[PDB]
DNA sequence: TGCCGAGGCCGCTCAATTGGTCGTAGACAGCTCTAGCACCGCTTAAACGCACGTACGCGCTGTCCCCCGCGTTTTAACCGCCAAGGGGATTACTCCCTAGTCTCCAGGCACGTGTCAGATATATACATCCTGTGCATGTACTCGGGATATTG
DNA sequence: CAATATCCCGAGTACATGCACAGGATGTATATATCTGACACGTGCCTGGAGACTAGGGAGTAATCCCCTTGGCGGTTAAAACGCGGGGGACAGCGCGTACGTGCGTTTAAGCGGTGCTAGAGCTGTCTACGACCAATTGAGCGGCCTCGGCA
C-alpha cells in the first residue's frame, strides 16, 4: 500500500534535487 | 403617421393582459418599435408567397404560412 | 372618495386577463399593415380575413413580450417596466442583437 | 378534447369554444410541449399576477 | 470564403484552420442570421469583455 | 486587486481547446445512457460530438446569464440569474 | 455507474464561466450548473439512442448524435450531416 | 529672527507583453492514379406546364354615428440615491489523485455480401361514404335590479 | 361605517348547430407484380479492455475586504379621475381577380452506349505551423539629490 506514495515522493525528492543542482549552477555565469 | 394610431391606452391594455402594474412613459414609443419590426418581418414573407403564385391579393393562408415559417404558428385560420 | 394608486392597476389585470377580445382598434391597425405592405409591392389587395390573422398574431406576440419583460423588472427589484427591461428580454430570446 | 372535462363542464356551459383548449392545453403539462409552436385564435391567456405586484 | 481567407491573412498564416470560420460566420451581419443554428466544432468564441466589468 | 480573474478571461477567449476533462465527461455520458438502454457501445467520435455541443451550450448560457447580473447592478452571477436566463429563453 | 456528475469538477465550471465573460461566481452556481448539464445530456442522448434503436445497432454512432442535435435547433458542424 | 520641516524634481530594478529566431514533425497539397461508374449524348414515348373569355365573388367604396381617445394636474410612493457592515467570494500555497499516454490484447459487432418474397404498386369495376345543401331550437348572450364583498 | 364595485339571477333574444337529404368521387376489391430488403451468411475493426507512469490538476486551507447587502436617503412622476374630441362604427354599390375550363405543346424520364471525372490510394514528400527559446519594451515604485512655509 504505502510504498507507492513513498517511492513517488522519493522520485519527487530526486527530481527536486536535480532542479536544485541545475538552478544552483545557473549562478556560474 | 399611421403607426401613432397604436394609441397609448392600447399598449396599456396589452400590457395589463401580460400582468404588469406600472408603465414608464418611455415604453410607448419603444413598444411601437417592436410591433413595427414584427409586422415588417411577416409581411415580407406573406407578400413573397403571394408573388410566387402570381395572384395579387394577400390571403389568410399566406399570412398563416409566413407565420408558420418563423416559428410563430397559429391554429385558427387553416392548419 | 378616491382609491389608492395601485388599486385600479390590479383591477385592470383581473379584467383583461379574463377576456379574450382584441385590444387594438380595427381600422388603425388595418391602416398600419397596408402602409408596411406597400413598401414591398405596390397596389396590393388584402382579403378581409388575412388582416385578422395578422392582428391575432401581433397581439399574442406583444402580450408575450410583456409577460417576459415583467419577469426582468421583478428580478431587478422594481415593479415599473422601463425600456431597459425590454432590451434585456429581447436579447436573451435572440431577436435584435 | 377529454381534458376539457376539467373546463367546459366546470363552467356549467355546453359547446366547447376557443376560450377553452387554451385555459387547458396551456395548463396540463405532459402536453403543452406538443403545441408550444401554436397560438390559439380567440383564446386569450390564463390568469396570474406575480406575488410582488399584489399588495403586501 | 472571400471574407474568411480575408482574416487568415490578417493573422499572418497560410491555411484556414477552423476558428477563422467562426470569426467570420459569427461576425458578418448577414452570415450571423443564415447560420444561427450552427456550432462550429473547435471554432472557439468571438472575444469580448463586458464594458461594465473593466475598472476605472 | 481584482485583475487576475480578468486575466483569465483574455486567456480562455483566445484558446479553442475543450475545457472539461475528457475521461470524467465520457464516464458521465455512459451513466446517463444506461437508463435508456443497457449495454450500449459508444463510437469514439460520438462522445466527442456530445462534448463539443455541451461546452458550446454551457458557454452560451453563461454569456446570456451574465447579462442578467449586469441588469441587477451586480457583478456576481447567481442561480437566480441562470433561472431567469432559462425561463425567459423557454427551457 | 456511481456518481459521475461530480466529475464535472468545480474548476472546470469556472473555466467554462471564464470563456463566457463573467467575473465573479457565487458558490451556488456549481451545483446549479451540474443540474443544467445533466438535463441537457438526458434530452439529447435519449434521441440518440432512439435513432440507434431504429437501425438495430448496439453501438451509438456520431451521425446518431448529430441527427439528435439537429432536430432540437442545436445543429453541430464538424462530424458530418 | 532663527531653524527645519515639509516640499518638489530625477537614476535603479523588477515584471508583464511583444516581437523575434530555432528546429522538427507530422498533415497538406499533389500525383498518379485506373478504377469505374456516374455524366453525358441519343433517342423514345411519353405528363404536365401554361397562355388564354367569362361567371361572378368579393375587395373596395360613400355615407352617417358615437366611445375611447386626448388633455390636466394632484399626488403618491416608486425609484433612485449613499454609506456601512459582514462575510463569503478570492488568492496563494502544499499535498495529493487521476487524466492522460501507450501498449498489449480480443472478440463484438458493425461491417459487408448472397438470395430472391412478401411485400406494395397498378388496373378495372364499383358501391358507398362523404360533401354541400338545406333547415328547427336552444343556448349562450345582453340587459336590468338586487345581494354580497372590500376598499379606505 | 360608506361607497364603488363585482357577483348573481331571471327575461327576453337570433341564429348556430345539429340534423336530414341528394348524389358524386373515391375507397374498396381482386388479380397481378417484382422487387425491396429480410435474412441469412461471413469480414475484419474498434470498441473495449487492462498497465505503468508522470505531472497537472484538483482539493484543501488561510486570510480578508470586496462586493453585496441594507437602511435610510431625497426627488419626482404614473396613477386617479375628470373633463372633453374626434373617430371607430354601421350601410349602399363596381368591377376587378380569382377561379376554372380549354386547349394550350415544353420538357422529363427512361433506356440507350460510351468514357472521363473523382475519389481513394501513397509514405507520396516535405515544411507550415508548432513549440522553444530568446530578446525589448513599457511602466511602476524606491532611492536620492534639491525651494520654500510655517514656527523659535
Amino acid at each position: 500500500l504505502t510504498e507507492e506514495m513513498l517511492l513517488k515522493r522519493e522520485e519527487r525528492a530526486r527530481k527536486r534535487r536535480l532542479q536544485a543542482a541545475r538552478r544552483a549552477e545557473e549562478h556560474k555565469n | 403617421d399611421n403607426i401613432q394610431g397604436i394609441t397609448k391606452p392600447a399598449i396599456r391594455r396589452l400590457a395589463r393582459r401580460g400582468g404588469v402594474k406600472r408603465i414608464s412613459g418611455l415604453i410607448y414609443e419603444e413598444t411601437r418599435g417592436v410591433l413595427k419590426v414584427f409586422l415588417e418581418n411577416v409581411i415580407r414573407d406573406a407578400v413573397t408567397y403571394t408573388e410566387h403564385a402570381k395572384r395579387k391579393t394577400v390571403t389568410a393562408m399566406d399570412v398563416v404560412y409566413a407565420l408558420k415559417r418563423q416559428g410563430r404558428t397559429l391554429y385558427g385560420f387553416g392548419g | 372618495h378616491r382609491y389608492r394608486p395601485g388599486t385600479v392597476a390590479l383591477r385592470e389585470i383581473r379584467r383583461y386577463q379574463k377576456s379574450t377580445e382584441l385590444l387594438i382598434r380595427k381600422l388603425p391597425f388595418q391602416r398600419l399593415v397596408r402602409e408596411i405592405a406597400q413598401d414591398f409591392k405596390t397596389d396590393l389587395r388584402f382579403q378581409s380575413s388575412a388582416v385578422m390573422a395578422l392582428q391575432e398574431a401581433c397581439e399574442a406576440y406583444l402580450v408575450g413580450l410583456f409577460e417576459d419583460t415583467n419577469l426582468c423588472a421583478i428580478h431587478a427589484k422594481r415593479v415599473t417596466i422601463m425600456p431597459k427591461d425590454i432590451q434585456l428580454a429581447r436579447r436573451i430570446r435572440g431577436e435584435r442583437a | 378534447v377529454l381534458e376539457l372535462a376539467g373546463n367546459a363542464s366546470k363552467d356549467l356551459k355546453v359547446k366547447r369554444i376557443t376560450p377553452r383548449h387554451l385555459q387547458l392545453a396551456i395548463r396540463g403539462d405532459e402536453e403543452l410541449d406538443s403545441l408550444i409552436k401554436a397560438t390559439i385564435a380567440g383564446g386569450g391567456v390564463i390568469p396570474h399576477i406575480h406575488k410582488s405586484l399584489i399588495g403586501k | 470564403v472571400l471574407e474568411l481567407a480575408g482574416n487568415a491573412s490578417k493573422d499572418l498564416k497560410v491555411k484556414r484552420i477552423t476558428p477563422r470560420h467562426l470569426q467570420l460566420a459569427i461576425r458578418g451581419d448577414e452570415e450571423l442570421d443564415s447560420l444561427i443554428k450552427a456550432t462550429i466544432a473547435g471554432g472557439g468564441v468571438l472575444p469580448h469583455i463586458h464594458k461594465s466589468l473593466i475598472g476605472k
